[PDB]
């Protein structure tokens, strides 16, 4: 199988997930940043 | 939603199909059917139908077969034979639909991951719109919900459940071929009640009493 | 307020249940259940005062089911083998109920952090579809992150260390069936009690309780 | 051990997050939101 | 850019699984277990059938298959059942071996893939989270990091361990391909009665996964 | 960092764990154990055999080869000299595995109450979450909880589980070799030959 | 290049795993251990035709594998055959206990590298969320953390699982050159022909690993 630190691992990043989209539900993202952000992204995957 | 499911036993069987063939994956599908709307029948009518047959000298498939050969005039280790090569026939396709849908539990969480990164691909790569970044995620994400759903809710415990009905089936078989050389060979009917009292208190059964 | 705690004890416990019930029956669980209720209020008897008692009725010739069967069993049954065998039997089977309450509980301990992960899935979904309603966020992390905390707590601090008494005690019930089963053959062909006593005094310190000495 | 699954997990776990790091990269404060969020936590953690 | 992306995190995965795998597998041994997947992949094994049919056929009688092929020379060469069975034995465990190593080879693989993009996306991720001052580097960074995450599960487990798998099953078809083919020779070298024989081997139809009846 | 609370979350509750595993006085038999295997180094087995030919040139420092040359004075015979070494052996062997099964015990609870130390950590700030300035630090001190499982799992239990199961190996192998020497004197050959035998075994 | 690299990081994990590789092997052991695999890495093992052609060549007769030097120093020196084959024995077992010895440390070390490589992304991400006081500056911060997790992936599955592995394969590669060398000396104290030899030598050429060559 794999090594149990594998499971807390898991643990730890989902629980990082779960903290980070609850910061990022009470806060507001630029606009032109986003967009470039999207351009760059759209750009790099094809 | 429903595309999501679509890609998970999509992808589970297509990847499964490489060790089970169609006609096997249905085999499995059909037992597993079986097993889920009927009942196994319980070891008590069992020992009563058999302490009844043996004191006179059946719906059941099983005891009508071994009825009918014992009655047909064959040795005793050639029913032996019958009897044994058909419990372990049983007892192997019951292995095998465990196996199948085991496998199915191993390969469905990869598949809603996989499902998962091929949407957020999809996202990345059409990122127009900040507010609705997040139920697209919520979407990609839903893929990996379904895997684990269907690894811990309904394919492993098919695999159980299949499991544990083969645990029944063998159970009754074994009685079922005790009482079929007790009738054979004229036993006393009080050794073999016996015999069939202690093995209805062995093994998952024991806890009920 | 209380929809957030019921729904996450119902999602852990609720899935662990119904994988579990297909895999044991409703009667069986509820025979493990009684096995660890019994095994977790009721002091298993210390070996020493079991040998005492076995000394005392070798002399002679309560307070223990066995034991009280052995002497029912023997003031009737004067042949030995069919006292060996159904204490030979009584024994197997109660190893074998507390074998099965283990396979239950180790079932439930294994079952509960999928759950708990399940739920965790869950609550990213809800609350990054919502994004935008702040009393549909709350919830849905309340649900991810107590759902995630009950499959930690049961499974490790309530379902497998039950397990791990149920383990203990069928040792300590072993022990406890054989030593009485060797006083009553002992009691069966009349043996001198120090000679029994020098063959059971190497018990006390056998397995776990090697740590000790 | 564990589900072979699992480092796939842990992979996509990690890009989650690290995405939301990049979103939060350019994220800026809010109060009544944030006092609306932490009032809704209240009351669903049972306070 | 995309291009280069797409040849990065191609390379990342699969030249780290290759390298990896390089050192634990001689270069011979990479290039066989590649040839016997294609030859897996590529060749549908004969039915049993078809074989119980020809077996039953020069039972009676007293040519496609290398195997029957093998042992009819042995037959007809005269060498003793001991010999015979001994060598083709050997033959079948040589088989055997060979793709149960094959099936490592691939397993090996599949391990390493997911491990390689693992890595993949620490680089990116690490690349990313440097460089939040400019989309040219964080484009690329996040889609080689999400790229070689996707391909180390796909090549995973949709090829490495399903041709693992496939590999399993057509080692568990030939040998009893060969088991009925030793079966058959030996019942030949007896000469028993061609009916007793075809029911014997039909008992064979009825092995590991071809239960659907 | 350093907190009092953290580290008591995790080292009380997988002691409290580990005691409904195993009992208390069974804790000190595994710790003593492994304190054992560390700070006291088990000796050569070259130096064994140095000693099994003095004393067989001659007609002392373990106490298995000093039991078994008590056995042997008063002319124990093969039998059950080779069954009271056998007991003691594998008596040895299983302190050894228990002491091995409370580390291996101890690494797989300390994690597992990381996790539930940091989760309570987060679900009490949470319910108390007023200034958007501390959530960051907080969490941190959840986090120590994790941490600590982590070092406590791969750090000290783990290592020290493998290292008992070293000395175990190495235990079984020279008390074996104590056994053949045992025999070897109880024979009275000559030095040559039996330290090819015990030699034949390496 | 600077941001792949921060010496706290490969502190940790260096030190960690070699902490936890000390617990449980000595650093004698761990020292063989790395000669062991500086010499596989850098001196490549002989071809075994190679070692039967210079078998035949100095059987009729009667040099670069130091193995085949002692072998023909015992047998210029008249030892019996007897212990001339148990040291020769003994020298073989040496080595593969040695080689299995350097397998086993590049194993732990592998298996400890990734969990230290978690230790030190919580530390990493303690030290983060300490000085999180705007979720604006926590790029560097995190990648820290993610870095320590790399170095320990990166060395656990491109260095220490590697040389194992390749410890393995030049351990078996040992192997079979050790008992060739042995069957030749055999032949060479016996005093037999150089081509009757070579028909019940090539039989095992591949043997084990090789069997899929085939
Ligand atoms: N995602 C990866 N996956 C694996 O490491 C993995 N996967 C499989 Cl399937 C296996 N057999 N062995 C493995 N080591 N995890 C990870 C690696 C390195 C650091 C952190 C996390
Ligand atoms: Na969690
Ligand atoms: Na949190």
């Amino acid at each position: 199988g794999l090594p149990l630190w594998m499971g807390t691992f898991a643990d730890l990043m989902s629980l990082l997930m779960c903290f980070f989209v609850l910061l990022l539900s009470f806060s507001e993202m630029d606009v032109l940043k986003f967009k470039q952000i999207a351009g760059s992204m759209k750009f790099a995957f094809g | 939603d429903v595309t999501s499911i679509l890609i998970v036993v999509g992808g589970s069987i297509f990847v499964v199909l490489m060790k089970f063939t169609m006609g096997q994956f249905f085999g499995a599908t059909k037992i597993a059917g079986k097993a889920f709307m009927f009942k196994a029948d319980e070891p008590e009518d069992l020992i009563a139908k058999i302490v009844e047959m043996a004191d006179a000298a059946i719906n059941n498939t099983f005891m009508q077969k071994g009825i009918d050969l014992l009655v047909d005039g064959h040795d005793a280790d050639v029913v032996r034979a019958a009897l044994k090569k058909d419990i372990a026939l049983t007892d192997e396709r019951h292995t095998q639909g465990t196996g199948v849908f085991r496998a199915f539990g191993d390969v469905a969480p990869a598949m809603g991951m996989i499902g998962t990164l091929v949407g957020l691909v999809a996202m990345l790569s059409n990122m127009d719109d900040p507010k609705a970044i997040g139920p697209a995620m919520a979407v990609a994400l839903l893929t990996t919900l379904y895997g684990a759903i269907l690894s811990n809710m309904v394919f492993f415990p098919i695999a159980d459940k299949l499991s544990l009905r083969r645990d029944q089936e063998t159970l009754n078989r074994r009685l079922i071929m005790d009482g079929v050389l007790a009738i054979q060979d004229g036993q006393n009917p009080r050794v073999i009640d016996s015999y069939l009292k202690n093995y209805l208190n062995e093994g998952k059964r024991a806890l009920e009493i």
